[PDB]
């Protein structure tokens, strides 16, 4: 019978490498000597070694910092050999979850996001979305969770502030009034998406808002 | 600046066929015969060469502009092309057949140096790479660590592996996380002098004296795990461990962990515990073993409510029902007992593994709902039955009963006796003081699967 704790480690881990997760056993090593060996992804096919084991003691290492986005989990197999050469125990499965760090910026799914608003448009008026995805565990953390926000506006006429944008949805409104398309046909907003609900890591980009008759 | 002094085809700069293939891709060409310039090969300034079976880096000292070099996973002895790559700030080289890393001693500018499970024993010309911050050199067969003492700027650092003198490392106080494992160290005083280590690893190695650990409160990980170690009271400082390994020692007196109370993983096996009423309330714990000690009374385990895995394997437990309210339990050990009732396991919903062999185990019958099994032992149970009396002719009842509230039928018994359901027959024609009886059944729990077997010795009076 195998004689093994569940594997779990984050993303990132700090040096020195390698490092041990768990001791791996067989309780039938009481009867003889042991050679233990691991199988599958991440062991003996690509990427090969980023686990390996110690022969004897059944210790299972990881040879190289891991990263969620690539592989979330690896399945190996563990093996049992008696000095002999035959299996003392059949191949088990053994999961390895790798857990998430905030390593991921938010990305616009645009770089220049377009928008037009009538003049004279009311006050509460939805003009446009702008839209970032993030990359990190969006199911047990906040490293994915974006809050939306506003950095400029250009020009800054005739109000500083003609638009906001909803800081859940990315939906940018006009709170203001005088538009004129004479005078300032065009505004470059500068939105910035930022996760841990607006506190963690962020990137900004452009919204371009024309002003029709 | 090295430079091919003219437009050269890859595979006569890059010797190495493995490698050639590799640089064709990494320079855009179609062929490796294809001819590059000084001027694209300038153009390169990391290389990820890891796991292609290289022998070879004959080629690389003409990529001038080399910052970050991965090398893992490869067959490389000779690195003489590194020599002049200045502009290096971090190598990984791990796992190849490297010896001499003289090649390396002018590259001023590394931060990362990565070299573990190779062939070094001089590490001499590492001495003059001070803004290190990064080194890995254990599985190899370094002795003398004298060239560590000068650099201070190290934070992560392991070697191997016939270190027994640890005094060079007494200036690296930016040293966080050390490991040094699988050395011949059994004086560990230098290590007070890191007052900034937050994970000592030190597995396998000949340390009795832990008290130079007295001041290093950052610590959150220790492992000590296959030394030589009994007074541990100085562990009792170091509040802010969340992950303790001392299996394979000779501890016996658990007191000083009683106020670690951030423990979520402690190691315990292969020692002289008799008594865990310390770790009563360390209730963050999620991982516990316990295997290879020598307890009786595991009352104090019932506060253990995260216990996720627990191992109590080799002991001398009669009463397992202390594990009856930890109902996270996704694995539990506890071959080699003498545990003859597991009815509150049947508490245990979310078991997983549960390894029973070597017990006294009679009725699997609690066992029946914990269909979650995946992984189960029940193996060599083995038990004294109360004594009945010796008469000629003597009957007692079969008990072994199989999950299925079925009786089990022998599969041997002594002295000629018989089975006929429910009952096991001896004719005996003198007085002996004992007959007894085997059973051998496969079964499965979920999706576990074992045999079932045992010897059962049945006393008999005058
Ligand atoms: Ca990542
Ligand atoms: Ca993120
Ligand atoms: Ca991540
Ligand atoms: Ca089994």
């Amino acid at each position: 019978d195998w004689v093994i704790p569940p594997i779990s480690s984050p993303e990132n881990e700090k040096g020195p490498f390698p490092k041990n997760l768990v001791q791996i056993k067989s309780n039938k090593d009481k009867e003889g000597k042991v050679f233990y060996s691991i199988t599958g992804q991440g062991a003996d096919t690509p990427p090969v070694g980023v686990f390996i084991i110690e022969r004897e003691t059944g210790w299972l290492k990881v040879t190289e910092p891991l990263d969620r986005e690539r592989i979330a989990t690896y399945t190996l197999f563990s093996h049992a050999v008696s000095s002999n050469g035959n299996a003392v125990e059949d191949p088990m499965e053994i999961l390895i979850t790798v857990t998430d760090q905030n390593d991921n910026k938010p990305e616009f799914t645009q770089e220049v996001f377009k928008g037009s608003v009538m003049e004279g448009a009311l006050p509460g008026t939805s003009v446009m979305e702008v839209t970032a995805t993030d990359a990190d565990d969006d199911v047990n953390t906040y490293n994915a969770a974006i809050a939306y926000t506003i950095l400029s506006q250009d020009p800054e006429l005739p109000d500083k502030n003609m638009f906001t944008i909803n800081r859940n949805t990315g939906v940018i409104s006009v709170v203001t009034t005088g538009l004129d398309r004479e005078s300032f046909p065009t505004y470059t907003l500068v939105v910035q998406a930022a996760d841990l609900q607006g506190e963690g890591l962020s990137t900004t980009a452009t919204a371009v808002i024309t002003v029709t008759d | 600046s090295a430079t091919i002094t003219q437009d050269t085809p890859i595979n006569q700069i890059f010797t190495d066929t493995a490698l050639a293939e590799k640089m064709k891709t990494v320079l855009g060409k179609t062929n490796v015969t294809d001819t590059v310039s000084q001027t694209d090969l300038d153009q390169v300034t990391t290389l990820q060469a890891d796991r292609l079976g290289i022998k070879s880096i004959d080629g690389v000292e003409y990529l001038n502009n080399l910052t970050q070099i991965n090398f893992s996973n490869n067959q490389l002895t000779d690195i003489t092309p590194l020599k002049n790559l200045t502009k290096l700030v971090d190598i990984l080289m791990n796992n190849n057949q490297i010896a001499d890393i003289t090649p390396l001693a002018n590259l001023t500018n590394l931060t990362g140096l990565t070299l573990f499970n190779n062939q070094i024993t001089d590490i001499d010309p590492l001495k003059n790479l001070t803004n290190l911050n990064r080194l890995e050199l254990s599985s190899n067969t370094i002795s003398d660590i004298s060239a560590l003492s000068g650099l201070t700027s190290l934070q992560q650092l392991s070697f191997g592996n016939q270190v027994t003198d640890l005094k060079p490392l007494a200036n690296l106080t930016t040293l966080e996380r050390l490991d040094i494992s699988s050395n011949k160290v059994s004086d560990i005083s230098v290590l007070a002098k890191l007052t900034n280590l937050e994970s000592l690893i030190a597995t396998n190695n000949q340390i009795s004296d832990i008290t130079p650990l007295g001041i290093l409160t950052n610590l959150d990980e220790l492992s000590l795990n296959g030394n030589q170690l009994k007074d541990i009271g100085t562990l009792a400082s170091l509040t802010n461990l969340t992950d303790l390994d001392l299996a394979n020692n000779q501890i016996s007196n658990l007191a000083p962990l009683s106020g670690l109370t951030k423990l979520t993983e402690l190691k315990l096996g292969a020692n002289q515990i008799s008594n865990i009423s310390p770790l009563a309330g360390l209730t963050a714990l999620t991982n516990l073993e316990l295997n290879e000690n020598q307890l009786e009374d595991i009352s104090p385990i019932s506060n253990l409510k995260n216990l996720t895995y627990l191992t109590l394997y080799f002991n001398n437990i009669s009463d397992i029902s202390p594990v009856s309210s930890l109902t996270k339990l996704q694995r539990l050990f506890f071959y080699n007992n003498k545990v003859s009732d597991v009815s509150s396991l049947a508490n245990l919903t979310n078991i997983n593994w549960l390894s029973a062999g070597h017990n006294q185990i009679s009725d699997l019958t609690p066992l029946a709902n914990l269909t979650r099994i995946t992984q189960l032992g029940l193996n060599d149970q083995a038990w004294t039955n109360a004594p009945v009396n010796y008469k000629a002719n003597v009957s007692i009842p079969n008990t072994v009963k199989n999950v299925t509230g079925a009786l089990i039928a022998p599969a041997t018994i002594s002295d000629g006796g018989s089975y006929t359901e429910p009952d096991i027959t001896w004719n005996l024609p003198s007085y002996t003081n004992e007959v007894s009886y085997t059973f051998s059944q496969p079964v499965t729990i979920g999706k576990g699967t074992t045999t079932f077997s045992g010897t059962v010795t049945q006393p008999l009076k005058a």
